[PDB]
């Protein structure tokens, strides 16, 4: 799963992926996604 | 004389009052604004800002003395200078209710001086008398310093980092529920932290679960062989079809399959199935429930309950009627607090420094957010002058005609008779 | 809160004033801190100790400050606070309450799960098995319930153990949790507001009850509100205004008392009828009072004979 | 399944398809 804070955002940069509506960690964070 | 003093933290001149580090000046400006969000947070802090762009201010001589002509005509000047500012008074509120976001609202008054077009801030009036234009104004996200004094009593004094320290006597400041007399006293959205944080992330992880709930999705199982690049082209060519029937399946009337099957002689099992994933659970809470908890827990702590469970017929929101709702009674308090910050700021500043230099001062008042309820009203009057107690006054018969929402009636003109059958 | 008196002097002062008449007054503190106060001075026998200091030193004496307790008893200068007899339910409640957000976050029914032999996860297995274990990577982090959902896994059944061996499931829990942890928090919290009696928070206005002290129908929280008022103004007789009432000279052995309104106006609708109900047979006699009481029930202060109502304007 | 939007759109050229009612992302899409 996710786990490393790291490995995500690896994973957050790979242009070939999916839009998430929405992920965890999404609403405490002012610059949303 | 003083032999104490109000130390609350006296950190860095930043005060450090708030135990918990995200509710700090620093940081709760960035929290405050992620509270705003969630919409049980917003409308319960937006109703209260509501009825305070609601209500209106008129400038009155004090609770006594309404009689006297030279207060009478100071209020015809207040009254008249008070529409004479660049911004209206209603803006100068709307200004204000950055209240309830933050605690308090900074707002340095800046002076015009001799009435008269001529420039600087040009103003309405050439009485050569002194006037208020431009800021107020003013964000909290710029108040960075509060300037003590000594002892630290009595230390009303703050900067705006370029710079542009501002003395103490410059700005009015609004103190939501001042408590140990800090200078941010306390904002509303601070007793309302835990369930916010707690209803936000539930939601979220109901958001996310529905997004990730795979039951039903199809699966379809093939030996290793048919998956590769090496595999014949008839192999290759199944495993393609198989990508084009899972992007495309869908549940409309043709809908079927025509699937291989074979149930090896070794195992006693089919190599090929297509088969929808199906879980052997069920999700432990129900989230649902446990959010609707939190959002009446959220307007429990603004008092709003009236946002959701509606207008009551026993409830009311007229401040001069008997059954003056919860949350209407709370903007009572702000709307007095106002009014005690009018004090020792413009108006008196503004006295002063024209000099007179007078005992009485003039006062500012406020109007009831709704009318009160005619029918109690007109039952009572009604029903007790007809035996006595209450003396026929021009207070009573204009009060019970503005109620109507008419104007104290001229006796010159009266109503005819002849019509009146 | 320690008072701060003040002289006006014809201003000119630490403290200025407004009134020229060179009286004594008040200024500044009260405010006060209770987080500041370290030891409490206590006098011999104990009796009528009121003293303490706000950690050369800075100590107060007993008569420089009012003291405000909540339901002193045993005369602590603490009193006690009502969070006392509430403090248990919230420890449950807050307790509770972090048990059901970890569960709900620890809630890992319906995961993706994905079974590959142990050949496949390793550094020196095939280009084409990292290959495997980085797709289903991808697979893991990336797959949701969109319209175009499927799958297609490699799948083979080992003639042997008569097992698949690659195994793509969800997550399953065979169990309930024992204790529906919502209905306990709900209780808690009815248990919270019973201790500062605050159902009305809870529960809205009900039409057996009302905020007017006044009023027949007082409710409980408006009782207790009317007992802390009465607690102030005895606390501010006894002190700040009997202190003004001697040093400030004059000695007169009668004082002046401040009073304070009722939170809400009576149900006006009752008063009316039982004044119209018991006048007109005459019992009650009208007087200056009760058409003064009313008159400020409604809102206004007492009428101006100087200015009575018109007879043109009317019938 | 959608996993790689590279994938989603090289699948949407394919003009012998069914075309669905709705799909995911549209709803936060200026032009459908």
């Amino acid at each position: 799963g996710g786990i490393n804070q790291c490995d995500i955002d690896m994973r957050r940069q790979n242009p070939c992926s999916v839009k998430k509506y929405t992920e965890y960690g999404d609403a405490v964070r002012y610059y949303g996604r | 004389g003083e032999v104490g003093s109000l130390g609350l933290k006296v950190r860095s001149g930043r005060i450090y009052e708030e135990p918990r580090q995200a509710l700090r000046f620093p940081e709760s400006i960035k929290t405050f604004q992620l509270m705003m969000r969630d919409p049980s947070v917003a409308a319960s802090v937006n109703i209260i800002k509501m009825f305070v762009r609601k209500v209106n201010w008129r400038f009155v001589p004090p609770k006594g003395k309404e009689k006297d002509a030279k207060m009478i005509e100071r209020a015809n000047f207040f009254n008249s200078l008070m529409n004479d500012m660049e911004h209206d008074w209603a803006d100068f509120i709307n200004s204000v209710m950055s209240f309830c976001t933050y605690g308090f609202c900074v707002n340095e008054k800046v002076y015009k001086k001799r009435q008269g077009k001529k420039g600087k801030y040009p103003s309405k009036y050439n009485d050569g008398l002194i006037g208020w234009a431009k800021l107020p104004i003013r964000n909290q996200t710029t108040l960075d310093k509060w300037y003590f004094d000594s002892d630290y009593r009595k230390v009303i004094g703050v900067r705006q980092n370029l710079t542009r320290k501002l003395p103490r006597s410059k700005f009015l400041l609004f103190k939501y529920d001042d408590e140990y007399g800090n200078p941010e006293g306390r904002s509303p959205l601070l007793n309302a932290y835990v369930p916010w944080k707690y209803k936000v992330q539930i939601e979220e992880f109901e958001a996310v679960g529905v997004s990730r709930d795979l039951v039903g999705m199809p699966k379809i199982g093939l030996p290793p062989d048919y998956l590769g690049e090496d595999a014949e082209p008839e192999k290759k060519a199944f495993v393609k079809y198989c990508q084009e029937v899972v992007n495309d399946l869908i549940a409309n009337d043709r809908a079927g399959l025509i699937w291989p099957r074979f149930i090896d002689p070794e195992t006693k099992e089919d190599i090929f199935e297509f088969s929808l994933v199906s879980r052997q659970g069920a999700k432990a809470y129900d989230t649902g429930s446990i959010i609707d908890r939190y959002s009446k827990q959220i307007m429990m702590a603004f008092m709003s309950d009236v946002l959701a469970m509606g207008q009551s017929k026993y409830g009311s929101f007229s401040l001069a009627d008997s059954k003056t709702s919860l949350l209407a009674m709370s903007v009572d308090i702000l709307l007095k607090q106002i009014k005690n910050v009018i004090n020792r700021d413009l108006v008196a500043q503004t006295y002063a420094l024209n000099m007179w230099d007078d005992e009485e001062h003039v006062e500012i008042v406020y109007d009831d957010i709704e009318t009160p309820d005619i029918e109690s009203i007109g039952s009572y009057v009604q029903k007790t002058v007809a035996v006595g107690a209450m003396e026929v006054d021009k207070a009573l018969s204009d009060k019970l005609r503005e109620h109507i929402g008419l104007e104290p009636a001229d006796e010159s003109k009266p109503v005819s008779e002849n019509l009146s059958p």
